[PDB]
């Protein structure tokens, strides 16, 4: 079943290279959960990875040319142009936290099992499919707007086209995951991305630590802002 | 017979036994050596609580005879073995003849008799509330407290090659590697019975 | 009941989470008993701790706000951080309060109306009603511990356990909301965006009377 | 049955050598046991003293280039030269005596019967395939990761595949004990290897003394902590 299909994906992503397993992958158990449990986590990983990897290529797009949204928030601490590696490192300690916080909820919410199964799946590794972050039915609170489809333009779409996509998806993920490691090794090793040398600055800090040297702990908060 | 309890895995769920031993008598004899090594293994367990509470200065807020003038913190402030030689004359007395009492009891007044005829040995529950005091054990099963005692007997083998690496260590430097040298762990290495006799 | 404790947590917050004890309190039997009445004990002592922590948030609230009752011995005391103005009231007031609460609830204790206590089958943080038998206290009063108006009085059962769920929600954010101002109180730099609020102090927040012990060696 | 698998494993692994026993070790029965076990007992010294082998010319060649290692900050702070044999000899001795106990404790494990009879297999010298370990058994505190396959990218191989990995696994032990023999004498006695000559520096130690003159206490701890 797990094989199968990872199997019938690889010649879909690509038909000339197909199944391409070199490290065992396939069927290494992590925690004594079989082979399908173990497939479905690796499926999700890279689609998660490959979603997150697309937005950075974005989001350090968008940080390098500098597109500030606006005043009073965070946007007013950021200087007029320092690059990707420092634009997180001059946001507020609280702003990065809260952040942290507002994506670790965001996972909680897609890897939960009743939020999950209100949508009528389970979970990624125990037979469901991987990436289906379901939408918000029981929340408490009314909810606005889904998270996959925010304005719920893709209901009409047919589960053929939905696999296109997700082939798609998962291709132009490897590529931005490529294309931002390139970025990232062009930031801090010299030399490592031939087309990338001269066009991005040199950063000092670890890229692998997020509480690095603590930015302002200022609030920007005016109207009653008696918390301090 | 070598059947019992105490023979499990890491030893190749067989008898450890090099030497005779076990066979140099009958079945009274292991009844024997099973209850010296429970005997044995409790009053390790028991010597391991009482060095690990010595050693992190953790000592009664009392006095300790104000006659003779020595107290709790000063039995703390020297180091393990050299406490019991401190302890007056007339303590190590009422340990004593609290211990034997406790040794003839435990012998004695058995409603099946010693262990060696009649009776498991380890079992001074006839002494009521002696075991237990609070209930603790009062709804387990027998097949819970079998692997208990089982657990008891492998603690109590620990517990004695960790009271012997500690007289070692306290009497022959370098004997345990891990020991090696410590700031406590400082003294005779050893404690004879009313000090010096 | 190990049964209706997952009944009562479908409803708690849908089945998004349930029975969830990672320790398991719950299925013991603690002080030579049943389950079901350690169950019972377990559910009062969080009813009765969300009340405290509701009713303790609220005059934290109200205390380092400002508002404080002019009358007489109060006027005296003039600080702000809740935990100083308790160590420093006298200690006959701190006494009467603690055998106010003491009375409250050995009149909680009582079963002389209600028919079960709440180990043995009866509502858990139910305060029986002072006027149900009135020739069984020692001298008249009006005005119940619960609802001294008679303000819900005939009300849907429904409406009921849906406060009951209601009141064991808002306890227990009351309970993390009082902890968080309690550390507030001791450990800065701890529970973030109340950094800016709150006084330094010591004296060992859960001791009344003398002080001078405390966490220092943490 | 041991001497006819003793001779076909040795034609599998040099079919012009064969079987090449000038001592007759393979008729001796050294603990009155029968030749079953002598000849399993020899197999399993032959393959643990090839792998030990080989995984101390690995050591020898990164130990003798110089490496530090994830964090370090003690085991690659206190030497700059080592000359392969004065690498265990600046150690702290309690760092040794925990090796030395880490390795008994893995000796003692493979060994066990209880962790052979859970894996279904049985001991080297009592009808058993020399040389394999337990995975975990049950020791309540549960590994991460198996021993043998510690990624398990190893669990589809064929039989045939296991025999020739076996072979090779023995002849470059062997090859490997004849490299680090000469690595050790050339660090002694200066003309042995004649390949070698020069490479390697002179100890004035035993490698086969063990425990030598001990190196420092080395605290090595912080953090409050008030020993080693
Ligand atoms: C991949 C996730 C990701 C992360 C971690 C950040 C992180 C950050 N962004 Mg960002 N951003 C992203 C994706 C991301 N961005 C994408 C996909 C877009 C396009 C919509 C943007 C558009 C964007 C703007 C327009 C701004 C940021 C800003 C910031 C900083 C506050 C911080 C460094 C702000 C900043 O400091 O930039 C100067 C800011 O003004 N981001
Ligand atoms: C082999 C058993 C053994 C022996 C010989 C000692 C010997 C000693 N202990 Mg000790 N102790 C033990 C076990 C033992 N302990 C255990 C298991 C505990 C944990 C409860 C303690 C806790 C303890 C404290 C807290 C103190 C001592 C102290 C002492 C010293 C004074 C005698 C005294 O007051 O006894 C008291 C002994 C006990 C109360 C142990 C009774 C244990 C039995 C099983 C009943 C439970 C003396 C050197 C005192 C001292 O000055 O030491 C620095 C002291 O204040 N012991
Ligand atoms: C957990 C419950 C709790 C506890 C232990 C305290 C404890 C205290 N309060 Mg308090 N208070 C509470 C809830 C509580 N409050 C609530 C819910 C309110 C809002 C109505 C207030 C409003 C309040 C005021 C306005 C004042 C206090 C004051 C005080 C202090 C003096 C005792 C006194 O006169 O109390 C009187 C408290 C009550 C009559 C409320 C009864 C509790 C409700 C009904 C339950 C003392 C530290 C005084 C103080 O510190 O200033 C010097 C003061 O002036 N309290
Ligand atoms: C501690 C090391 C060690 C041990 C215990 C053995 C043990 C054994 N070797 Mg052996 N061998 C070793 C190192 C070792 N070898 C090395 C380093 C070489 C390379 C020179 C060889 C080359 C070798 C050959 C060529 C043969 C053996 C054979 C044998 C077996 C019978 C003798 C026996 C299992 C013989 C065998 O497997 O057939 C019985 C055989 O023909 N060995
Ligand atoms: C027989 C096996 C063996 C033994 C006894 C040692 C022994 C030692 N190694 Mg070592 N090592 C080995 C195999 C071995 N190594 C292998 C196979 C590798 C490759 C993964 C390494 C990689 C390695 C590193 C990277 C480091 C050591 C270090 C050390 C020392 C601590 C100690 C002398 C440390 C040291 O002190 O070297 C500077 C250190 O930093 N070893
Ligand atoms: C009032 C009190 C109320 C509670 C009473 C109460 O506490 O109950 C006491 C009690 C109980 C109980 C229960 O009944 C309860 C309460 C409820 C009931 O339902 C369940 C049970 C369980 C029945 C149990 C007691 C267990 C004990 C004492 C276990 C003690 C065990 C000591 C050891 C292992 C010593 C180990 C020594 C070591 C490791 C030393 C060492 C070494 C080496 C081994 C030498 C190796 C190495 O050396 C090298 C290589 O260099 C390192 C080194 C130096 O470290
Ligand atoms: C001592 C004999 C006890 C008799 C036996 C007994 O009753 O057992 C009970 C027992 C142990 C035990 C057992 C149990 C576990 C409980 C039960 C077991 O049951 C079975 C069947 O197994 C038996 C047994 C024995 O194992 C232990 C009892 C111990 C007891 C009763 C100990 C009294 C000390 C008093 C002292 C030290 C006074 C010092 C006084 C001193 C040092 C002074 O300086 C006085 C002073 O004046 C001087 C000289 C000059 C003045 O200017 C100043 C002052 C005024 C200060
Ligand atoms: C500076 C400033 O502010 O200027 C102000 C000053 C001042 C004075 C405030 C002003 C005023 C005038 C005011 C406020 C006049 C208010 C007078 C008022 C309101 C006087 C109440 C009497 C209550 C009685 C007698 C209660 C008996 C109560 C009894 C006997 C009981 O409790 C019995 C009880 O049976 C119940 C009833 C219920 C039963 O179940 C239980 C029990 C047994 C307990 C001004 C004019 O506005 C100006
Ligand atoms: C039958 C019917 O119709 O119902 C009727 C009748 C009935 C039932 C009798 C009624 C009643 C009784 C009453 C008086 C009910 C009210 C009860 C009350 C008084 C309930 C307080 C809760 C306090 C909370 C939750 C505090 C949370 C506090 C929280 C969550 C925190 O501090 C969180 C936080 O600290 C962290 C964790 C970290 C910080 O970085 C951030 C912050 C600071 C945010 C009603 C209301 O009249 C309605
Ligand atoms: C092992 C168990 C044990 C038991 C069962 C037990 C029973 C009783 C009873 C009966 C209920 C009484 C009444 C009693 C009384 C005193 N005990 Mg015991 N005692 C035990 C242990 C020790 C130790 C270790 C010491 C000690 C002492 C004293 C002193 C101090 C005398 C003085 O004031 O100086 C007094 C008055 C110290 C001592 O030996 O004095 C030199 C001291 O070191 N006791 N003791
Ligand atoms: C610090 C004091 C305090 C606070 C802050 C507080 C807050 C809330 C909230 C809002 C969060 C709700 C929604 C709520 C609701 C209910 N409360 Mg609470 N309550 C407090 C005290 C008591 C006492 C003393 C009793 C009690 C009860 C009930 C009943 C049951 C009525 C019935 O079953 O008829 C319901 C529905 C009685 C009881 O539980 O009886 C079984 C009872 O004795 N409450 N309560």
């Amino acid at each position: 079943s797990a094989k199968a299909d990872l199997e019938a994906f690889a010649k879909e992503c690509n038909p000339v290279v197909g199944y391409w397993d070199p490290l065992g992958l396939a069927d290494l158990p992590l925690w004594g959960q079989d082979q399908d449990a173990v497939i479905g986590w690796l499926r999700h990983s890279e689609i998660k990875h490959g979603r997150i990897a697309m937005a950075g290529f974005v989001g350090y797009i968008a940080h390098a040319n500098g597109f500030r949204f606006g005043g009073i928030g965070p946007q007013n601490v950021v200087p007029e142009g320092a690059s990707a590696p420092e634009v997180w490192d001059s946001i507020p300690f609280l702003a990065k936290l809260q952040i942290i916080g507002a994506i670790g909820v965001l996972e909680h919410i897609s890897e939960d099992k009743n939020f999950l199964a209100a949508d009528g799946m389970k979970h990624y590794m125990r037979g469901g499919k991987p990436g289906y972050f379901p939408t918000f039915s029981a929340n408490v609170h009314p909810m606005p707007l889904n998270l996959f489809d925010p304005f719920k333009w893709s209901k009409n779409a047919s589960p053929e086209k939905k696999a296109k996509g997700l082939v798609t998806e998962t291709n132009n993920g490897r590529l931005a995951m490529l294309g931002l490691f390139g970025f990232l090794s062009e930031s801090k090793i010299p030399g490592s991305v031939p087309a990338l040398s001269g066009i991005i600055p040199s950063y000092d800090g670890d890229y692998m630590q997020p509480f690095l040297p603590t930015g302002p702990d200022t609030s920007l908060w005016t109207i009653g802002n008696l918390w301090a | 017979v070598e059947t019992m309890e105490g023979v499990g895995p890491e030893t190749g769920n067989k008898v450890f036994d090099p030497v005779g031993f076990a066979t140099l008598g009958g079945d009274e004899t292991l009844a024997f050596f099973r209850h010296a090594e429970i005997k044995h293994g409790r009053v390790a367990m028991a010597a391991m609580v009482g060095f690990l509470f010595h050693i992190n200065h953790i000592h009664f807020p009392g006095y300790l005879s104000p006659t003779a003038g020595v107290t709790f913190e000063q039995l703390s402030a020297v180091g393990p073995f050299e406490a019991w030689n401190r302890i007056p004359l007339l303590g190590q007395w009422k340990i004593f003849w609290t211990i034997p009492g406790l040794e003839h009891g435990s012998e004695c007044l058995d409603p099946a008799g010693p262990y060696t005829k009649g009776g498991p040995p380890g079992n001074p529950k006839f002494l009521k509330n002696f075991w237990d005091p609070p209930g603790f054990p009062k709804k387990l099963i027998e097949a819970q407290k079998g692997e208990k005692l089982f657990s008891n007997l492998k603690n109590g083998r620990l517990a004695m090659i960790g009271i012997a690496s500690v007289c070692a260590a306290t009497a022959v430097p370098g004997s345990v590697p891990l020991l090696a040298n410590a700031p406590a762990l400082t003294g005779p290495g050893f404690a004879l019975p009313f000090g010096t006799f | 009941e190990s049964l209706s404790d997952l009944k009562t947590l479908a409803t708690g917050l849908n089945p998004v989470v349930g029975y969830w004890d990672p320790l398991k309190l719950g299925e013991a039997e603690f002080w030579d008993n049943t389950n079901e009445e350690t169950i019972g004990w377990l559910r009062h002592a969080e009813i009765k701790h969300g009340r405290v922590a509701m009713a303790g948030f609220v005059g934290f609230i109200v205390q380092a706000n400002g508002i404080k009752f002019p009358w007489a011995p109060f006027n005296a005391i003039t600080s702000t951080s809740p935990p100083e103005q308790w160590d420093q009231l006298p200690d006959a007031a701190k006494w009467q309060i603690i055998l106010g609460v003491g009375f409250l609830e050995w009149w909680s204790e009582i079963r002389v109306d209600g028919t079960p206590h709440y180990m043995k089958g009866g509502k858990p943080g139910y305060v029986p009603d002072f006027d149900a038998t009135p020739d069984q206290l020692p001298h008249w009063v009006g005005l119940n511990l619960y609802d001294p108006l008679k303000w819900s009085k005939g009300a849907s059962a429904e409406k009921k356990q849906k406060g009951l769920l209601t009141e064991l929600n808002n306890g227990r954010l009351a309970m993390l909301g009082i902890m968080g101002f309690v550390s507030e109180a001791k450990v800065p730099g701890s529970v973030p965006l109340l950094k800016g609020l709150v006084a330094p102090y010591t004296g060992e927040v859960m001791a009344p009377f003398a002080t001078d012990i405390d966490w220092s060696s943490w």
